[PDB]
């Protein structure tokens, strides 16, 4: 449908105290590819991220509106934004368009400003936030990404068990996804530093 | 979607299971559902998710001022009231079913709302995907003013039925408990499917990933 | 259908596009210049349904030339592209959708150049090269093996005139005579119009 | 007025050891959001060499299966001896083909032992298109099934590391759990699972236990 | 395809210990009109096994013109054999998939017992073809309502005697009557047993109301 | 219509019909082929002409191709189908190849005719 | 769904059964489709479930307002001429057919169907997807001056048979008798629901 | 899909990807396309990919009951329109298969086309699939009749890695074959992306 | 159009209406339904008015030589099952509802319908696009063993009901009272039609 | 859209017709031969759906070879004309319709030159000149103004190409290269293929 015509992927993957996001740089039009430096994660600020797939257009646009909401609900406040805040604001963004609804699946990952914990979630078409204690994924291929990350994740991970893990989940799942693909963009969110990477990824 | 509820002699009961689904495969497994309107009165969404989810929302919401503004116990008939006009003034473009029970200074009482906003009163009854399942289990063994415990078996059993029959239907079951004295929430009551293991393990070792790029920014 | 193509060079854009305007069996404008100008060293190439071509580009140049004059100075091409998108996102929704297909060149003081890919459904990605068309086909197959960062523009038109020379053989439509210009450092330089005698 | 096809879901995998060839099938066949039976098996053993796995429209999987039973005793009883796994396979592409304007509705996945005993595993399509690979997947959890088998079986996307040539033990356990987890993820898998094991000696079936949901 | 009228109604079948119980109402629908209140849903054959629709009843009477004919006609060779039950379910199989190939379906759903040689048979077809076997099999919405009464019985008691299993099935004709705007109250309720197909008379159940006073 | 088998066996096998029909072809009229270098002459000898029947329906050597041409011995009558069906063929022959019809193609053409309706039933 | 109202000399009696089935299956096989506009007007739903409810609702909130400004009942007249003209001008998106029926101290038991948005006086309506199948019954045994006792069983006897007949229509009988005393409510219960030729 | 072939002084090179999709999802990245019909005779496969297995065959089995026939070693010409006519009597019923038929003759090594429509085409540079308008640029800058053995094995090897890299339905790894006077041999075998690395440093 | 038969001890009343409209308009108010397919056998002809006609022909052709070659009547089962072979294998082509009934020395008096394509027994069936609306009378006026006189008025009456609630309906009964002794035929003028109550 | 332009000299019939063969967004093949001979003198242009246009076409080369060898002469012109319409007017209200479009060129020793033109419909009609496709818009009206059945090959084959040189300005398909023959009583004369060095 409207969701495969720019396809992509988003995953992201909860550790024991940091989590790890991942998606891919391809940005392609039906058959027609068009570039390699396509970029499916923006920052919402100190150790969250926010994954977007689907059609470009909404990508690039809600991805304003959450930076609009973002920014505005940052200078208000005294302190930063928690994870769990976020994934409700994305749910009234896309809800207030129920009759027009916006074409994208988020995905929001980050750790607790608390102390050290690890929270994500994910969203739909239809605005219905969701939390889980394993990760999230999002894209055309999300039935693809299942299989990977369902028998290769474990209660906790170090950053060196969660990264391999992640990583070999992009990289076996985005190969058999035709709109998917052409590099690896990977963020790892600990509670001292973030570590950002490119994994070395086929052309195809 | 399975979600039932049934009215005992002391109280009644709202059962739910843990699983949600997204048209081709499970969303979450452990995804609560039944959600807080006042102490003595909660509900159950079904149908579409979001749209179930955003009506509780605007219902616990208008609920809450309720009890603010009057002070007193809130009517369980009130909620229905609420709910269907709702979904009338988007001729039934909400997508949300919704079930509503509780006990109000009347007595213990359910009622249902459909998507299209009819609304009946009823002992028992259950909605969603595996709706069926669950109906007929408690149309056969139900019982006037049933005692606690033999209501609690029978619902605890009744959602097992509707998970076992429907592919929309799994997980854990959800049962909240509400009373005249009060309201007891219990999280995974019952949990009817034991293998939660697996034959292997998988573990990576530090340096079999592929890295080209590599940067690290200190905070 | 109308074909557009550029290419970013190291401090340099080059830039090509038809200049044929037809209609039904004929081609009633064959010199038409499809090139719009939106500041000193930013152009524009728009090409797209008749119609929304001429109408949506015009409201576009203007509009960068409403910035320019308010502040005293241009908007730099990442500016300008961004701006561009969100007009087009707005109509997209609205009783009057706009088709068309914009490639924005220009060249930075300081970034240096930069060439933006832009569809139909406003969704702008950074590229060294694109196009539009049919024709793009049968021509980006062309640059993904002449191109490098370092090339110079004297090779660069050498090997535009070999991807559009393509366009008289396996592509169907004639179109004569192309426009080309090039944008760097000094201004807006015009090229020597190619011409099939 | 009348829908011909329906989806019925369910997962086939095959994978094709050294000496040996795995096929495996879940039980559940359910319609729509119903549950006809958690008992039905789709693992149907031609020869004993030969294990055909059917995903799909569940009239197509009777009928065609019958059919392809037919035409094994029509060679049997002609060439006095077993089709090998490569000839049943070339066999049913023309079989799908005789449909081509109005085409079987299934996913066949063939699997065994060749004449050099090694696994070969065969994919189709409903136009009866085929190939050799060394493990293939199908069914509605097909898309799920692939990329585990990429990384672990085909030891894809690796750098420096050692491979090891398929071996049995790994095999079935590799095999289990990407069903565990596909009956977690995949409303058409679980209530049990039936393995087929095709070896030089033999065939050995096996059954594991799923959740019932 | 075009327009069969002449609409059926759920049919409900389940196995026991030596026998197979299967139920239906008696009652023909026309559209939304209750029709014919008096109609014989359950058809013998042979001794061994017995036979249940759905949908169109019309296309179900033809359907007893071929079947019945066809089992007369081995009752008159007199060969020694009767049709097993796997075979009277595997004839309609491919009886109701050739009408799909010729662009002409069937529309009904029959339902397959029989009790031979200790073995109890219970099967499903349908005019899609679907196919299979399974111990407790009901139709139209008796899959959504009386098939998880019975599952949750088979699980716990895979045992039951012919007593259990007649107050198993009128306490679920007993909701199918319930939930069910089309079915009807009068129903027939049939065994197959080792004495062979024995068919009763219209029945009925007693209905609980009391919801009326509940709900008031 | 008409159904029977007309060429049959005897008892020491060979074919009464075929045999008669060869015993036609010895009374016809003389005619003779030969192949040169470069060149292939044909000629056949018609002595009837009183000044009376004309020379342009009398010809019995006729082209199947520019390539191709043929010279017959027998009935009249059934050459002129032989010679039409084969220039049909042959012509169909050039239709599925761009290519000439070689003289070896062309004889598969005409001598299998001879082959099928000799034991085709009722011809 | 079917509905019965009947005059007689005393007042009315105002039938409906108690099965409300949205689509194949029944959403409550026990609910009460009369729902009182006033203390001897009532209201017969029936047409889709949805908009009969929203509009015996509004209904009600403008004979309230006029039974209360006058302090005294309103006309069965009156009440029927608020559910018509709700129904006739919002019929784009409302497709609910009510059957009104009460009792005043001016003509006394009166039956209005406002069905499809035209108002008509009748001694007996019936309406609903059942009522098309009794029309045999209630036409030939019909009549006039038939006692309190004879009218609860004419009533009864046609809603039985559209039961029967109707697969939309069943559960339990409801009456209720509307005379000038007050209303008699009373709930036949599946075993009391007269038979008839059972073949 | 993407596949090429083109004739020049050393005979016909034929180029194709690996990679055969069904919607987003990739049935199996190392599907062979390249159909082999006789020793020096090659075709190729485009759109339908059993609509190609199985008319392919049927002019394999053509070409075979020829040379059984006559002996006469069947022309490239031949072999293409026969198989162009047996597209014709179906043309309307769905049939959609693409090709492109190889090899050489006493007149030389010819190369021609079969659309799904009948069409038959000659000339000395043709290509199919989804991403022939991808290869037609890349092969005909620095194309000439006088291109070496070496120096063309350069230019069918960037047809399709670089064709390969602008689709989404093209990929998997080069199968690249030569043709020769005595028959077609297989030359590389070799990853998109691995070629892709090379090229850009 | 409105059919109606009554089975009874000594035989079957079966009775039509005389109107027959093709859409709104009337092509003629005075036209006999029941077309003789044998001396007792008779068939009430409804649905298409086309396709009835040429079934009626179609199955007095085969009727006719299977009472010859028996040289004795046919059973009224055999008759009913031949128009139901034509109805079900050409219901593709063919609209048409009809009803059978006759006498025989059998079990005497039978009443078939094989509407839809199906065949059914009945004491009394009734058919066409006003037989709906009479439901309620037959069923509850019915009562077993009814003498001869009581049958014509009971299926007087229902046919006339129809003839005031459908519009389909109309012009003079037909009554056909087929026995043992032979048939007799009947014409009930507008003035005989039973009166009803008017209002 | 493929093109096709005939002109009827007094002694002589000047054809011409344009060598593209293209798919899709492509020309596939620039040099494709569009004219078919009939006979010796006898020549044939066939345009229309790629896949009819060479299967129909093949079917009317064999079948005038079928008249020309059981008779041992060609069809005339005028009879290979009436002929070729039936076949295509047979398979009209068959399930195989045939869309093509063509122009018959021939010289007869009596009646001379002839030019025939036939649509898709199977409509016959001799006339001076005619053509096909889009192009016979803005080609004919030339033909209008410089023709004379006086004129002379020499001015003729120049003022085709005057004709044709508005091919590549107004018409937008390129079509590069067009062939030309010409037909007399010496039979076929080949002429110098338009090129158009871009």
């Amino acid at each position: 449908s409207i969701m495969s015509y720019n396809g992509g992927a988003v995953m992201a993957m909860k550790g024991k105290n940091c989590v790890a996001i991942a998606a891919d740089r391809r940005f392609g039009i039906q058959a027609q590819m068009v570039t390699t430096d396509f970029q499916k994660i923006f920052p919402m600020g100190d150790r969250l991220y926010i994954g977007l797939a689907g059609l470009a257009t909404d990508v690039q646009t809600v991805a304003q509106r959450l930076k609009f909401r973002l920014n505005l609900y940052e200078l208000k406040e005294g302190r930063q934004i928690k994870p769990y805040t976020l994934m409700s604001m994305v749910a009234n963004l896309l809800y207030e368009k129920r009759f027009g609804p916006y074409y994208t699946e988020p995905v929001i990952a980050g750790l607790d400003p608390k102390t050290f914990k690890p929270f994500i979630c994910s969203l739909d078409l239809i605005g219905c936030p969701m939390v889980t204690d394993d990760f999230v994924v999002s894209g055309t291929c999300t039935e693809q990404m299942y299989g990977m990350c369902e028998s290769l994740w474990e209660p906790n991970m170090d950053p060196e068990h969660l990264f391999e893990t992640i990583s070999q989940a992009m990289l076996n799942a985005v190969d058999r996804d035709a709109v998917s693909g052409m590099g690896v963009i990977v963020h790892i969110i600990e509670k001292d530093k973030i570590t950002t990477r490119t994994l070395k990824a086929r052309m195809d | 979607t399975t979600i039932a509820g049934l009215v005992f002699q002391d109280g009644v009961i709202l059962g739910a299971d843990t699983r949600a689904t997204n048209d081709s495969v499970v969303a979450d497994k452990i995804c609560e559902k039944i959600h807080f309107i006042a102490p003595k009165i909660y509900c159950c969404g079904a149908g579409v998710a979001a749209d179930a989810e955003m009506t509780t929302r605007m219902a616990a919401s208008n609920m809450e001022l309720h009890a603010l503004s009057t002070g007193r116990e809130c009517r369980v008939a009130t909620v229905t009231r609420m709910l269907r006009q709702t979904l009338f003034r988007y001729q039934g473009y909400v997508g949300a079913s919704l079930i509503v029970g509780g006990v109000d200074f009347t007595g213990p009482q359910l009622y249902s709302v459909h998507p299209h906003g009819s609304y009946s009163r009823l002992p028992f009854t259950a909605l969603g995907s595996g709706q069926d399942a669950a109906i007929a289990v408690l149309e056969d063994r139900f019982q006037p003013n049933m005692t606690l415990e033999a209501a609690q078996e029978l619902l605890v059993e009744a959602i097992t039925a509707g998970i076992l029959g429907d592919l929309g239907s799994g997980g854990n079951v959800d049962a909240c408990v509400i009373t005249a004295a009060g309201a007891k929430m219990l999280r995974a009551l019952s949990s009817p499917t034991k293998p939660i293991e697996r034959s292997s393990q998988y573990r990576f070792a530090p340096g079999t990933t592929p890295v080209l790029s590599q940067t690290v920014v200190p905070l | 259908m109308e074909y557009l193509i550029g290419i970013q060079g190291p401090d340099y854009v080059l830039v090509a596009s038809d200049r044929v305007a037809a209609s039904n069996i004929v081609q009633m404008k064959d010199d038409h210049d499809k090139m719009f100008k939106m500041s000193e060293k930013i152009l524009l190439l728009c090409v797209g349904e008749a119609g929304d071509t001429v109408q949506f580009a015009e409201y576009i140049q203007k509009n960068v030339q409403l910035y320019k004059m308010r502040n005293g100075y241009e908007l730099s091409p990442t500016a300008a592209a961004n701006f561009t998108r969100r007009n087009l996102a707005d109509y997209l929704r609205s009783r009057t959708p706009y088709h068309v297909n914009l490639l924005l060149a220009g060249y930075d003081e300081h970034e240096g150049p930069a060439l933006y890919y832009m569809d139909y459904l406003a969704a702008l990605a950074k590229a060294p090269f694109a196009a539009h068309g049919y024709g793009a086909f049968l021509t980006l197959s062309i640059l993904d093996r002449y191109y490098t960062p370092t090339i110079s523009r004297e090779k660069a038109v050498e090997l535009l005139r070999k991807c559009l020379e393509e366009l008289q053989k396996r592509f169907i439509l004639n179109l004569p005579t192309f426009s080309v210009r090039i944008i760097d450092r000094n201004g807006i330089h015009d090229l020597d119009n190619i011409s099939f005698p | 007025r009348f829908s011909p096809y329906a989806f019925n879901g369910g997962t086939v995998l095959a994978i094709a050891g050294e000496d040996f060839s795995i096929v495996a099938s879940d039980t559940r066949l359910s319609e729509g959001f119903s549950i006809h039976t958690r008992d039905s098996p789709k693992c149907y053993k031609l020869t004993d060499k030969t294990v055909i796995g059917c995903s799909g429209f569940h009239g197509d999987c009777l009928t065609l299966t019958k059919i392809i039973e037919a035409r094994l005793k029509m060679y049997k009883h002609s060439n006095n001896k077993a089709m090998t796994t490569g000839a049943i396979a070339a066999m049913l592409s023309t079989i799908l083909y005789s449909r081509r304007f109005f085409p079987y509705y299934v996913y066949n996945i063939i699997g065994g032992l060749d004449e050099e005993g090694k696994g070969a595993v065969y994919s189709f399509d409903p136009v009866g298109s085929y190939q050799r690979d060394s493990f293939k997947a199908g069914g509605s959890a097909s898309a799920m099934l692939q990329p585990l088998l990429d990384n672990q079986v085909g030891f894809k996307n690796m750098q420096n590391v050692e491979h090891v040539p398929l071996s049995l033990d790994r095999a079935m356990r590799l095999v289990k759990d990407v069903f565990i987890s596909a009956a977690e993820r995949d409303v058409y898998t679980g209530d049990a699972l039936k393995v087929c094991i095709v070896t030089k000696e033999g065939i050995r079936g096996e059954t594991v236990p799923l959740r019932k949901d | 395809t075009q327009n069969p009228m002449v609409t059926g109604t759920s049919v409900l079948g389940l196995k026991f210990e030596g026998g197979v119980v299967i139920a239906a109402d008696m009652l023909g629908s026309y559209g939304s009109l209750a029709r014919f209140r008096n109609i014989s849903r359950i058809m013998r054959v042979n001794n061994s096994t017995m036979l249940g629709a759905s949908g169109d009843y019309a296309d179900f009477q033809y359907l007893k013109q071929v079947l019945g004919q066809m089992v007369i006609d081995e009752e008159l060779l007199g060969d020694g054999h009767s049709y097993s039950p796997k075979a009277i379910h595997s004839w309609l199989t491919r009886a109701m998939y050739s009408r799909r190939s010729k662009m002409n379906p069937l529309w009904n759903t029959m339902v397959i017992g029989g009790y031979a040689d200790g073995e109890s048979f219970l099967g499903y077809v349908d005019m899609l073809g679907v196919a299979y076997e399974a111990p407790s099999l009901a139709t139209g919405y008796g899959a959504y309502l009386a098939q998880p009464l019975l599952r949750e019985v088979l699980e716990k008691q895979p045992v039951l005697s012919q007593t259990e299993a007649r107050e198993l099935v009128e306490r679920c004709m007993r909701v199918l009557y319930y939930r069910d705007a089309r079915s009807y109250n009068r129903f027939q309720i049939a065994t197959v047993t080792e004495k062979g197909v024995e068919i009763e008379g219209p029945l009925s159940a007693e209905t609980n109301w009391d919801i009326a006073h509940m709900i008031s | 219509s008409y159904d029977r088998a007309i060429t049959v066996f005897s008892p020491d096998g060979h074919l009464f019909q075929v045999e008669y029909a060869q015993e036609a072809v010895k009374k016809g009229s003389t005619a003779v082929g030969v192949r040169g270098k470069d060149i292939v002459v044909l000629g056949v000898e018609k002595k009837s002409v009183a000044k009376l029947q004309d020379e342009r329906t009398v010809r019995k050597i006729c082209a199947l191709d520019d390539n191709v041409c043929m010279a017959f011995a027998g009935l009249t009558a059934d050459a002129r189908i032989v010679i039409n069906r084969a220039r049909v063929e042959c012509q169909s022959h050039r239709l599925t190849v761009e290519d000439p019809v070689t003289v070896e193609y062309i004889t598969r053409y005409i001598a299998s005719l001879k082959q099928r309706y000799t034991q085709s039933n009722g011809r | 769904t079917t509905i019965m109202a009947v005059e007689f000399d005393g007042g009315v009696v105002v039938g409906s059964d108690s099965r409300v089935s949205a689509g194949e299956a029944v959403v409550n096989r026990v609910f009460d489709k009369l729902s009182p506009l006033h203390q001897h007007i009532y209201c017969a739903l029936s047409g889709s479930a949805a908009d009969a409810q929203a509009i015996a609702d509004m209904a009600a909130y403008q004979l309230e307002l006029h039974g209360m400004e006058l302090e005294e009942p309103p006309l069965v007249l009156a009440a029927a001429n608020v559910v018509r003209n709700i129904t006739y001008k919002y019929r784009e998106d409302l497709s609910a057919h009510l059957m009104v029926a009460g009792w005043d101290q001016r003509e006394g038991g009166q039956v209005y169907g406002t069905m499809s948005g035209m108002l008509i006086r009748q001694p007996f309506a019936i309406g609903g997807s059942g009522s098309t199948y009794i029309y045999g019954y209630v036409d030939a045994a019909y009549k006039p001056g038939m006692s309190p006792e004879e009218c609860r069983r004419f009533t009864t006897n046609a809603i039985a048979l559209a039961m029967k007949r109707d697969g939309s229509s069943g559960g339990v009988i409801y009456l209720a008798t509307i005379t000038g005393a007050g209303v008699d409510h009373r709930v036949i219960l599946g075993d009391e629901l007269p038979r008839f030729y059972d073949e | 899909t993407t596949t090429l072939a083109f004739k020049f002084q050393h005979g016909v090179i034929v180029a194709v990807d690996s990679r055969a999709s069904a919607g987003n999802y990739i049935a199996t990245l190392k599907v062979n396309k390249v159909i082999e019909i006789n020793p020096y005779l090659l075709g190729t496969m485009s759109g339908c990919a059993a609509d190609c297995l199985y008319w392919e065959r049927l002019l394999a089995k053509e070409c075979r009951l020829y040379y059984l026939r006559n002996g006469e070693r069947i022309s490239v010409s031949a072999a293409s329109k026969l198989l162009s006519n047996m597209m014709c009597q179906y043309r309307g019923m769905g049939l959609s298969m693409g090709s492109m038929i190889c090899g050489w003759d006493k007149k030389g090594p010819g190369l021609y086309y079969v659309d799904e429509n009948g069409t038959r085409l000659s000339g000395n540079m043709f290509s199919t699939g989804s991403g022939n308008s991808h290869a037609y640029g890349v092969m005909d800058s620095g194309y000439r009749p006088d291109l070496s053995i070496e120096e063309a094995y350069d230019l069918g090897r960037r047809a399709i890695v670089h064709a390969t890299h602008r689709d989404s339905y093209s990929g998997g790894v080069v199968n690249m074959y030569h043709m020769k006077e005595d028959g077609w041999v297989k030359v590389e075998s070799t990853d998109v992306s691995d070629l892709m690395h090379q090229y850009r440093e």
